[PDB]
C-alpha cells in the first residue's frame, strides 16, 4: 500500500560504452529518461531505444512497470522492440 | 584545474559513507542508511595545487557485487577501507577487495585506510571483540597489509572525531598526480 519512491537509483549498461549510474526521476516520462541516457553516450533518436532488465528476466521497462524498479537495479539500453 | 575519480570500497559497515560525508560536508551522518551508490565532489588544495575529486560511495554487500563493479571503469584511485574494530573486514581486503579492484582496474593505485580508530581503545569494543576471540587491528598490522597488497600507503582515520580524514583524500590525490614506482 505505501506509495512508490519518486526517485530511484539504477545502473545502465550500453555494450561497448562505459556504464551510467544515475537517479531516475519517476515523475519524468520514461522517454525523457531514455533521452538523457542516450545523450550521455552520444546517441540521438532516443525513441528508437528501450530500457530492459540486465538480469536473466530481460523484461522491458515500461511506464506501467517502472514503479516496480528497486534501488540498485541494473538496466540495459537496447533497441525498442516495436 | 584537474579532476580525479576516487572510488571507496570495503565491507558493509566499515565506515565508507561516514568517511565520504565527513570529508565533503563536515557532518557525520545521523542514521545508518545502506548505500546503493553516491557521487560526491570536493575541491581540495593538495601540495599547493587545486584539484577536483569525483568521489564514489559504494555498497559493500555481496548483493550488489555487479552494481559496484559498474562504478569502477575509469577510476584513478581506490580507497580500500577496513574497520580497525572489525578484523573480519581486514581479512576481506585480502580475499575480496584488493583482488576485485585489481581484476577490474589493473594497476590502479590503492590507498589502504583503517577506519574507526576511535574504537581501538574503547573498553566496550575491546570487551565485545574479546568475546569473539578477537582484538582491534594494530597499526603495524595495517602497514603489513598495505605492504602485502602494494598499497601506496596505509592511513588511519576516525570520521567520527574528524581525525585524519583530510589526509586520506590528499594522499589519494598524490597517488594519481605523483605516481610512485
Ligand atoms: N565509532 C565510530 N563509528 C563509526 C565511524 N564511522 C562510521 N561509524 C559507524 O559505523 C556504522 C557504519 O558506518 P558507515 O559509514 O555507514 O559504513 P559503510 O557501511 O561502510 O558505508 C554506522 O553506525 C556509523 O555511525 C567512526 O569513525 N567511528
Ligand atoms: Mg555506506
Amino acid at each position: 500500500m505505501p506509495p512508490p519512491a519518486d526517485i530511484v537509483k539504477v545502473a545502465i549498461e550500453w555494450p561497448g560504452a562505459y556504464p551510467k549510474l544515475m537517479e531516475i526521476d519517476q515523475k519524468k516520462p520514461l522517454s525523457a529518461i531514455i533521452k538523457e541516457v542516450c545523450d550521455g553516450w552520444s546517441l540521438a533518436n532516443h525513441e528508437y531505444f528501450a530500457l530492459q532488465h540486465a538480469d536473466s528476466s530481460n523484461f522491458y521497462i515500461t511506464e506501467k512497470n517502472r514503479n516496480e524498479i528497486k534501488n540498485g537495479t541494473i538496466l540495459r539500453l537496447t533497441t525498442s522492440p516495436a | 584545474m584537474q579532476s580525479i575519480k576516487c572510488v571507496v570500497v570495503g565491507d558493509g559497515a566499515v565506515g565508507k559513507t561516514c568517511l565520504l560525508i565527513c570529508y565533503t560536508t563536515n557532518a557525520f551522518p545521523k542514521e545508518y542508511i545502506p548505500t546503493v551508490f553516491d557521487n560526491y565532489s570536493a575541491q581540495s588544495a593538495v601540495d599547493g595545487r587545486t584539484v577536483n575529486l569525483n568521489l564514489w560511495d559504494t555498497a559493500g554487500q555481496e548483493e550488489y557485487d555487479r552494481l559496484r563493479t559498474l562504478s569502477y571503469p575509469q577510476t584513478n584511485v581506490f580507497v580500500i577501507c577496513f574497520s580497525i574494530a572489525s578484523p573480519p573486514s581486514y581479512e576481506n581486503v585480502r580475499h575480496k577487495w584488493h583482488p576485485e579492484v585489481c581484476h577490474h582496474c589493473p594497476d590502479v593505485p590503492i590507498l589502504l585506510v583503517g577506519t574507526k580508530k576511535d574504537l581501538r581503545a574503547q573498553p566496550d569494543t575491546l570487551r565485545r571483540l574479546k568475546e569473539q576471540g578477537q582484538a582491534p587491528i594494530t597499526p603495524q598490522q595495517g602497514q603489513a597489509l598495505a605492504k602485502q597488497i602494494h598499497a601506496v600507503r596505509y592511513l588511519e582515520c576516525s570520521a567520527l572525531q574528524q581525525d585524519g580524514v583530510k589526509e586520506v583524500f590528499a594522499e589519494a590525490v598524490r597517488a594519481v598526480l605523483n605516481p610512485t614506482p
